[PDB]
């Protein structure tokens, strides 16, 4: 009805696992041929008709848009399994979540370098296209290194930065719950360690200094943040109130 | 199949249902007869049931192993209908016990075939989840009143992705996962530290001191679960001095996690101790600081508090 | 061996053929500057090379002429034993992680024909 | 009859395994179809019947005994097993063998770790 | 998806119509819808298809994934019948492209799930050999023409034992791999120079000569991948007189494997070139000869034939 | 024909993987109970009838011959699967290629390591 | 397949029959024609069985790999049936040797299935152990006479827990195993060292001196199993000066529990060897107490008695 009538909606199905095994229930108990872990053959037929109908459309239909965020429960981490595969084949894209992650400190536990979005790089605003783009080299030439971390000593200069700079993101990366951020308070955060300026910074601080270099800006520097989002990017005039904010916080977060 | 299921919903009754003001429940379903003979006597000795006056607190249902499959699939009807008047009709707080909850889906299973339905998957009756849901949908808080469930979970052939326990989480607040692995190095109880969850886990609602130190644990068990394969060829000193220390403390950890039972007497050789929350905190707090990184592990095997870990180290100077 | 059983041996041995892999760089950066130290003073985990000198047991100027004929060796062996390693473990890769998808194919197949049997028997 | 009588009687079923392919032959043969590894729905029924009338008696009933020892084999050393963790979760414990122990000398073959009584100490004199 | 699929899709189209004079189909298999629109938009862009006239060169079968495995299962079919007129009846070489072919097994699959029939190994219909051979045994050579076809392969479980890609590998007399590694280090088209292959890749059918330059190509860079270990940690100024030769060699080869493509004339701006087979062997025979040794490593990349290789290395005074 | 009246004939089943799909699929449509890789108990019975009917016939009944070289692809060096167990467990030898080698420029790409043919030592020429 | 089944069979024939006062019965269970063709002509050729006399020394029975299921299905009990008179009504000593009995079992899938049952694990008969009793029951040693059978059991896809062999091992007094991955290390006959069992294995039956040797290799042989995955990716060269010891010694016993076959002479070039039982004892024991630890491995390798692996310590130049 949203999407129809010129408006934007989000549904959210949570989860599709267990709709599948309701149909299961009825399918068999209908005496219909099983298949696959007990599946009918059109299970696929199931999801896929359902998730097609979040669509984006143009002006002439009313411009209206309705996006899906199907969730999938996998068991054990097989997401090759029946209905996980089905699903990951029908959508654009997947946030993979990771119990190793989630207790090692990675909150939200998202698997960046497993994750994807086919859309991608179309739907960010420009501003967050600038600092991501970077983030996203920069993190995945550390997981290349990654492995030794906590097995080398002797490291050459080049390695010794990667590994410095990953740990750094990867924590810029953490996030409480229930506390979302504008996408301008998103960019500033990211800035300040894509620019390097948390580099010296002990990796265990990180969140500590985050919190309160956000509430910080939040609180004095809203002519910024607005800049940041109505500039649609990181300008030149706002690349230098940024390396001073940063510089001076950082060295009063230190003493 | 026994990593101690039974044993740790003995132990809550012993340090919860004990103390309860109000009534409990429970419900022997598809279990050993022998355990509820223990328990019958166990609970007459305390009190907790008096066969003389009318000061009883505790409700027996029982449908156990020796029973065909149809008492067995309703048996657990029974007690939580017992547990669902003195919930309504008394409206008073409710305790209600489950061992065990599995036998409900395993006997309804035993019967599917013989009932003239195709079997869905690992064997089970295709009304696995909705047989489930409009069971566990009746264990429940109301406004009218409180039930607290204990439920203990069988987890055929130990594996947590079978339709029957995977589909029991869904209807849980918080979830005690026991592990064989853990229970044959002598870990009791053998609660997996990195599979346990609760909803009540959050700094909003605990305190940040009691988050910041339960998250901590967690970090450093991951990250010794980590090295674990990978120190075991490559040997130990080839570690850097930041991971052979979180090694030596989540080995220490591990140790401070297991603790002798009350009930588990017969089995430990140890006398019972039960560890308040405060102290639990602060001793798990202390060894993640660094302040017992001097201290053998074996100190913190199978004790109390932090304090008689220390005082295990001090006898094992002779 | 099941899914779980190999995808846990794979992911370990796939991380111990990384550090090895590192450890023969570090070992060939340490070994490159001081083959090129041996050629001045000429005139003047590393496998079997540690107990070769240990099992044949059983001043200042000789003292520094061995102390850089040991680094030559050892930094030597070091990369050598390590090659083999992470090899040893690529090769382990490879077979494993075929022993996994036969194991993974045989489960489907096996779990599926066991509902069809309880199906065709009704 | 001797567990009614006041005496005390052991039964040792060499092997449970076994009986179950019985009773898995008889059931399909009696066109009941196949559940979780081919085995009837009831495989636990089957044994769980039988080694509950393993029991200690009271004293109003003769004060005697039934123990039973039941055999299982496992197949290439795997206790996790759906059929032998059926009957480990009938039994009040089980002694583990295993043939990598057995042929380093450790005989009897006994797992420490994964063998458990569920009496305990109780079933043990004070001396022991 | 990331890599350069749809615009080489785009681009053979355009190839084979102008080198050729044959038109293209392209099945869409279980194509999700949003997708769908994307490649038809993406399409009128890069000229393949023309909305105002008819020179549009493609013609589009859509089977969306929303709809019954009956639809799904044979959409392939709709695609081979439309380029069957053009072989059999205008004499051309038409060009089919699937999208993707494990869609096209695992719609057969469902069917035959539906009609009651029992699943073969890994769940897969009994049918499937059969399913794909009635399917793939009209794409052929006849006397009148020839269909061609370029399908999409997914793999499941990154296993190429398992019953869906082990099949269509049976059909199979190439592949052409696009490289995630060498998308990202700037060579287009992203294709991966040691893991296609050809069947026709052999001397009697080919010439000698055209088998005797490729042999040298992939051996000057199989010998440069493996020095890479030599020259990443250890270091260049090393190795002898010979080896730095092989080194810069294989360096300008794998530049000159790089084109300017004419679909993505209005979206790099270099112009689109169409190479012949005979300037394409001649080309890196000379390279491999020493003829080009004098010349800067950056000519090579994104040229037409070794003469655009000339033009670009004097505007580089 | 060749082998009965005096001539000495080969063949060659390319593939007997191939023609065991098919006798699958006509298993499964037949809806015969599948075992290894869905295949119908009966694939082994399938190529050791056949492959039995090459043989040697003595100067009795006309000296000719029969000569099977029957071709068996196999998963990434699997020959430990179904069907190459049964065909090498009725044919006298067998023939191994591998990609490794073929990979390397050994073509052809025998393994000379592992292939066998015992019963064509006595029919090998003294000069080789 | 292809461990060494039917050449261990044929050596144990040759190494028991030939030297024991009595009949024996072969018979042939859903194999290879040829070779009954190969041991009729053999038997012939020896003089156990003859053409004209009336001394033959054998009865054979044969349902091979030709025959319909049925036929297969039955033979074990013909063979069994001509063993059974020889064994009874004579007061004497019968042999059986049966190869192969699985395809007994196997053959019983076959009419199974067209029988109509609901199968039961594997896709196998749900009457499998049953049906392998009433036939096993009867290859029995009676108070009236005795049976000394060996049967060969093969193994699907290596498996020793299919369900065929996981039965049969209940019906036997010894196993012999054979390995695939010990046959690829050229070890022959393959058998399994910690897998290989007899219910004879008594201290009071063979003596402790028989009893010690055994169980001292098969723990050396146990330690070296646990001690193959550190090797496997490390090597022998970060080992302790006490394991590394075990090691050698452990190769040096598994390779001394190799020899050469009379049988295999036709194919191997070398002579076959037969070890007397009090030199067996004496050879390994020796190799544990520490006698020979510094010979090499390869002097072990395919020779009989102790005494001549000595000898070929020498010869290595
Ligand atoms: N808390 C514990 N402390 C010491 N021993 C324990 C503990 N929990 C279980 N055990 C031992 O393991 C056995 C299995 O415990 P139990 O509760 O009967 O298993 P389950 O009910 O999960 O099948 C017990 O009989 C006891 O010997
Ligand atoms: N004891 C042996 N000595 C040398 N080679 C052997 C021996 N036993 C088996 N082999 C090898 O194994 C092959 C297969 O032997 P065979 O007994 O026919 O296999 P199967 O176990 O199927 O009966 C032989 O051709 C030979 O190459
Ligand atoms: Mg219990
Ligand atoms: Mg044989």
């Amino acid at each position: 009805y949203f999407r129809d009538n010129g408006k934007h909606a989000l549904i959210i199905y949570d989860d599709l696992s267990k709709q599948a095994v309701a149909y299961r229930q009825m399918s068999l108990l209908l005496r219909r041929p099983p298949g696959r872990e007990a599946y009918p053959g059109d299970v696929f037929y199931l999801h896929s008709r359902l998730l097609e109908r979040a669509a984006k459309m143009n002006d002439a239909f009313g411009g209206g848009s309705l996006t899906a965020l199907p969730v999938i429960e996998t068991q054990a981490g097989d997401v090759s399994a029946y209905i996980p595969t089905n699903v990951i084949s029908i959508t654009d894209g997947q946030i993979f979540l990771e119990t190793e992650l989630f207790y090692k400190g990675i909150r939200p536990a998202i698997n960046v370098g497993l994750s994807v979005s086919r859309v991608g790089s179309a739907a960010q605003t420009r501003a967050m296209k600038q600092v991501a783009g970077t983030m996203k080299l920069e993190l995945a030439q550390y997981r290349e290194v990654a492995a030794f971390a906590q097995f080398g000593s002797d490291l050459d200069a080049a390695t010794q930065q990667l590994l410095s700079r990953g740990v750094r993101l990867t924590e810029l990366l953490k996030q409480g719950q229930y506390s979302p951020m504008a996408i301008e308070e998103q960019v500033a955060v990211i800035y300040a360690g894509v620019r390097g300026y948390l580099d010296k910074l002990e990796p265990s601080k990180i969140t500590k200094f985050e919190n309160a270099f956000l509430s910080h800006v939040i609180s004095q520097h809203q002519a910024l943040l607005g800049k940041i989002r109505t500039d649609g990017k990181i300008s030149e005039e706002s690349d230098a109130k940024l390396k001073e904010i940063v510089t001076n916080f950082l060295a009063g977060f230190e003493a | 199949a026994g990593v101690g299921k039974t044993v740790l919903i003995m132990e809550l009754i012993n340090n919860v249902a004990k103390a309860h003001g109000g009534y409990s429940v429970f419900a022997g379903v598809g279990e050993r007869t022998r355990e509820g003979n223990d328990l019958y006597h166990e609970m007459i000795e305390s009190g907790v049931i008096n066969l003389k006056d009318a000061t009883s607190k505790v409700a027996l249902v029982y449908g156990q192993m020796n029973e065909p499959p149809g008492a067995r699939a309703r048996v657990a009807l029974t007690g939580l209908t017992v547990a669902e008047y003195f919930r309504d009709q008394e409206g008073q707080d409710v305790l209600l016990f489950i061992d065990n909850i599995f036998r409900f889906t395993q006997a309804g299973s035993e019967v599917s075939a013989l009932l003239g339905r195709i079997p869905s998957a690992v064997g089970y009756q295709p009304t696995l989840a909705t047989d489930m849901g409009t069971m566990q949908e009746r264990i429940t808080t109301t406004k009218k009143g409180s039930i607290t469930s204990v439920q203990a979970i069988y987890v055929p052939a130990d594996d947590l992705t079978d339709p029957a326990p995977a589909t029991t989480f869904a209807h849980l607040d918080a979830t005690t996962v026991l592990s064989r692995a853990i229970a044959e190095l002598g870990i009791y109880p053998a609660v997996d530290p990195l599979d346990s969850t609760s909803r009540i886990m959050d700094p909003n609602i605990v305190g940040s001191e009691h988050y910041d130190v339960a998250r901590g644990v967690q970090k450093i068990l991951q990250d010794y679960k980590s090295l674990q394969d990978i120190i075991a060829i490559l040997g130990m000193d080839e570690l850097s001095e930041e991971d052979k220390l979180t090694v030596s403390r989540a080995r220490k950890i591990q140790r401070f996690l297991s603790q002798p039972f009350q009930v588990a007497e017969v089995f430990t050789g140890h006398l019972g101790k039960l560890v308040p929350l405060k102290e639990t905190i602060k001793g798990f707090q202390q060894i993640l600081a660094g302040e017992y990184d001097h201290l053998p592990e074996q100190a913190f095997y199978m004790v109390g508090p932090i304090e008689e870990a220390v005082a295990k180290a001090d006898k094992l100077a002779e | 061996a099941t899914l779980k059983d190999i995808t846990r041996r794979l992911k370990s041995i796939k991380n111990i053929q990384k550090i090895t892999k590192s450890m023969k760089m570090v070992a060939a950066a340490k070994y490159a500057r001081a083959e090129r130290e041996l050629k001045p003073a000429r005139v003047y985990l590393c496998g079997a090379i540690h107990s070769s000198v240990a099992k044949q047991m059983k001043l200042a100027n000789i003292i520094y002429y061995s102390l850089k004929e040991s680094t030559t060796s050892e930094q030597s062996a070091r990369m050598t034993a390590m090659d083999n390693a992470s090899k040893n473990a690529s090769e382990m890769i490879d077979k494993l992680t075929l022993t996994f998808n036969r194991t993974r194919q045989a489960v489907i197949t096996k779990e599926l024909i066991e509902i069809i049997s309880g199906a065709a028997a009704l």
